[PDB]
């Protein structure tokens, strides 16, 4: 019960989101957005990456829609938010529409997680 | 006393989950009671249970499934008894189906096979099945076999000959999620050579 809560639940939403985006690829591929430059998942305490990356996913939430897509976004965010305190490290904006970003964002959110777990 | 239990069913209809609660002691007419749950939810903070006949329950996609959530019994506004539960621990799977036994005169055994809709799911995938079977002669004497796949085999010389057998299966969350047993799959009846 320490990291299991991720793959068993949290990672579920992350993958379902990535799948709906399998059709995205070459067209925009690497744009090197400021975010991945500034914040990075460095072995040197990488929980600070997800604590930010979490709030950032919060910028794709429209007029509080009830789609499976938004919901997974909530889950991955809130889920990552809450999974952070319980898992140690812890403490106490406009809008985004770019899916090429959202994707990379999820890739990383995916990587860093198991990076801290494994 | 207002003791009550609840069971969840993840991805029960499509990708939406269900939560069903009941009162322990059978009584109280057209109660002013109603159920609520807060925490571990997403869009909303709290959700209102519906009330059908004698049971209460909800169907949302809003269950986060991370950490506990407050489920309280309430009247008008007066909160009575609450209860912090983690929905991933009270999962009742859907019963198995397409149960069937095949006899092979070649190898002298009985091949038990069945299906579960949990295999094509995303959360509660891993299950622990329980095959049970009794004889016409006996009545409440069943013998269970705890499998982990959808195929079992029973050798001819392991149970009475010319005997007619009743067989059934049920499932339970066997991994990260915890919970109760599934209802029993309808029974299959076959006769032994
Ligand atoms: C086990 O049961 C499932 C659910 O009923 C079956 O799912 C089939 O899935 C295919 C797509 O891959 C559909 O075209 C079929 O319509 C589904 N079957 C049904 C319900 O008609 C699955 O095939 C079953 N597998 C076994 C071993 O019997
Ligand atoms: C069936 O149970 C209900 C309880 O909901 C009884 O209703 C009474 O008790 C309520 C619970 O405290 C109160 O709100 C009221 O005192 C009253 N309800 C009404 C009518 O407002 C009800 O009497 C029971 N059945 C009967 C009629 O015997």
């Amino acid at each position: 019960k320490d990291g299991k809560q991720y793959e068993s639940v949290l990672m579920v939403s992350i993958d379902q989101l990535l799948d709906s985006m399998k059709e995205i690829g070459s067209n925009c591929l690497n744009n090197e957005f400021n975010f991945f430059k500034r914040h990075i998942c460095d072995a040197n305490k990488e929980g600070m990456f997800l604590f930010r990356a979490a709030r950032k996913l919060r910028q794709f939430l429209k007029m509080n829609s009830t789609g499976d897509f938004d919901l997974h976004l909530l889950k991955v965010s809130e889920g990552t938010t809450i999974l952070l305190n319980c898992t140690g490290q812890v403490k106490g904006q406009k809008k985004l529409n770019d899916l090429c970003f959202l994707k990379r964002l999820l890739q990383e959110i995916k990587t860093c997680w198991n990076k801290i777990l494994m | 006393d207002y003791s009550f239990s609840c069971y969840s069913q993840l991805e029960v209809n499509g990708s939406q989950h269900s939560l069903t609660c009941a009162f322990e002691d059978p009584d109280v007419n057209t109660t002013n009671l109603e159920f609520e749950i807060c925490g571990a939810l997403v869009e909303v903070k709290c959700l209102n249970f519906r009330k059908l006949q004698e049971i209460y329950f909800i169907e949302t996609k809003k269950f986060l499934l991370i950490g506990k959530s407050n489920i309280c019994v309430k009247v008008g506004e007066k909160s009575l008894t609450c209860k912090k539960i983690d929905l991933t621990t009270i999962v009742k799977p859907e019963a198995p189906f397409d149960l069937s036994v095949v006899y092979r005169e070649g190898a002298n055994d009985f091949v038990v096979t069945f299906n579960t809709s949990h295999l094509q799911k995303k959360y509660v995938k891993v299950l622990m099945h329980d095959v049970a079977y009794r004889q016409e002669k006996d009545e409440n004497k069943w013998t269970h076999v705890n499998l982990s796949s959808t195929k079992l085999t029973l050798l001819q010389r392991k149970l009475q000959p010319a005997a007619m057998y009743e067989i059934k299966v049920r499932s339970i969350p066997d991994h990260y999620f915890k919970g109760f047993w599934s209802e029993w799959s309808p029974s299959y009846y076959f006769r032994t050579p």
